[PDB]
């Protein structure tokens, strides 16, 4: 009936601090399509972030992916926040360099 | 060698705001090469790859005609849908599509598809003899029904061995640059410390297209599949996708551990260790 | 390129 969605935060580069990269947020695995996002920079909402069209997998389950470009630091934290009928409450995963 | 063409269609109702939302897009293998969205400003098939710009006038009036119809018909499919499952108009519901088809080496069909599905489960599909279908259901029947009176079967099969093949031919020498390029992934093992005794050992790969792929932890040679967390393959956003492998082994035993990592990029399968 | 005909449920 309904899936929730599986959340992974990265980045498209190996992390190094002042250099410049792509911070990403891929949401995967849910039913139905309407899912909202948001990249964090320490709490706060990240502006003009884009994504992907509208895809799914062979098991009918959708997939986006959300980015923005960014540069990290030792001491800025990253997250991504995702809401979905599924979830009572947004869900936060933080950006973890090593995952 | 081997390659896919596939379209994915997602018709969303959406009772109080308004005709329900239609979006297509189509890919070649793992690569996004067309879209289409009755959301958008001025919906028109858009093009998502460089090597199908090339593409005349005609082609993107043609491919964005068939959207718009298409955007008409999956409405009805909706209001239908809601009658065979004796629905409310007030709830929201999915219509999916997924369709194409795969060729050998030489270009030649190896085989066709043509699927739906409704509220993420399946509902009607062609079957691999592209000459009659399997419904999921007392409602999907009735579909069944009208498609063998009208013998949409034979329609699918006169696409899928003609327009489907051909199309897709002429897309991959015209991306051959890129759709017949396979990119190894990059590999390293890291080894982080949980504690005294236990250390996690993460094995990436990274860089890699297309996106199938196969990491394997083994200890003293033998699988570990039940110990090993997988994450799902992921987009890196430059074309490449991401995986990495990981187990959880006893201080002092990191040496009984190997990675083991397929992909089609590869000559032969890699094996890895923590290099301390 | 797509097939252009779409049968109705």
């Amino acid at each position: 009936i309904q899936r929730t969605p599986k959340i992974q935060v990265y980045s498209r580069h190996p992390a190094e601090n002042g250099k410049s990269n792509f911070l990403n947020c891929y949401v995967s695995g849910f039913h139905p399509s309407d899912i909202e996002v948001d990249l964090l920079k320490n709490g706060e909402r990240i502006e003009k972030v884009e994504h992907s069209d509208l895809s799914f997998s062979k098991d009918w389950s959708f997939y986006l992916l959300y980015y923005t470009e960014f540069t990290p630091t030792e001491k800025d934290e990253y997250a991504c926040r995702v809401n979905h009928v599924t979830l009572s409450q947004p869900k936060i995963v933080k950006w973890d360099r090593d995952m | 060698g081997s390659h896919s063409m596939r379209y994915f269609y997602t018709a969303m109702s959406r009772p109080g705001r308004g005709e329900p939302r239609f979006i297509t897009v189509g890919y070649v293998d793992d690569t996004l090469f067309v879209r289409f969205d009755s959301d958008a400003t001025s919906p028109r098939k858009e093009p998502r790859a460089p090597w199908i710009e090339q593409e005349g006038p005609e082609y993107w009036d043609r491919e964005t005609q068939i959207s718009k119809t298409n955007t008409q018909t999956y409405r009805e499919n909706l209001r239908t849908a809601l009658r065979y499952y004796n629905q409310s108009e007030a709830g929201s519901h999915i219509i999916q599509r997924m369709y194409g088809c795969d060729v050998g080496p030489d270009g030649r069909l190896l085989r066709g598809y043509d699927q739906d599905a409704y509220d993420g489960k399946d509902y009607i599909a062609l079957n691999e003899d592209l000459s009659s279908w399997t419904a999921a259901d007392t409602a999907a029947q009735i579909t069944q029904r009208k498609w063998e009176a009208a013998r949409v079967a034979e329609q699918d099969r006169a696409y899928l061995e003609g327009l489907c093949v051909e199309s897709l031919r002429r897309y991959l020498e015209n991306g051959k640059e890129t759709l017949q390029r396979a990119d190894p992934p990059k590999t390293h093992v890291t080894h982080h410390p949980i504690s005294d005794h236990e250390v996690t050992l993460r094995c990436w790969a990274l860089g890699f297209y297309p996106a199938e792929i196969t990491l394997t932890w083994q200890r003293d040679g033998e699988d570990q599949t039940q110990d090993t967390e997988l994450v799902e393959t992921r987009p890196a956003g430059d074309r490449t996708f991401q995986k990495w492998a990981a187990v959880v082994v006893p201080s002092g035993e990191e040496q009984r551990y190997t990675c083991h990592v397929q992909h089609e990029g590869l000559p032969k399968p890699l094996t890895l260790r923590w290099e301390p | 390129e797509e097939f252009g005909r779409a049968a109705s449920f």
